[PDB]
């Protein structure tokens, strides 16, 4: 609990990188189309891990009745 | 003596087909460097 | 043409990338009212 904005962007984006790569992943069972769709995939994953990571190395961090 | 100076030409015209394709890329990359950075200053306004 | 665009979208996003990893460092360093 108690997030800040950028998780919330960030976990709203990676449930769309899941759903394609996991919409990707079961043409498993040419490899050329399938390998470069993988890198396509694996590259966006990555670079998009590295361009959020610096913003949260920038900031750190009832009911009753 | 004559070759390496149009082989050259070649590799120019070869770099100029290689940053043309990747602009749809580019554009994704920079809107999504904008909502993160917008978001982080709506964030660091709070601390 | 897309190159001009293009060549504009790499020297943005190169200028963000590398101010974010020339800052970053700085904060690896060190770490962390009114009333009546």
């Amino acid at each position: 609990k108690r997030t800040n904005e950028t998780l919330r962007t960030l976990v709203a984006d990676l449930r769309e990188l899941v759903y394609e790569a996991e919409d990707i992943l079961v043409d498993c069972q040419l490899q050329y189309k399938k390998s470069k769709r993988l890198q396509e995939i694996n590259e966006r994953i990555t670079k998009i891990k590295s361009q959020v990571e610096p913003y949260f190395e920038f900031i750190t961090p009832d009911r009753w009745s | 003596v004559v070759t390496v100076f149009l082989e050259k030409t070649l590799n120019i015209l070869e770099e100029k087909g290689r940053t043309v394709s990747d602009y749809r890329k580019q554009l994704e990359d920079l809107q999504s460097e904008l909502k993160y950075m917008q978001s982080f200053l709506k964030d660091a306004e709070r601390q």
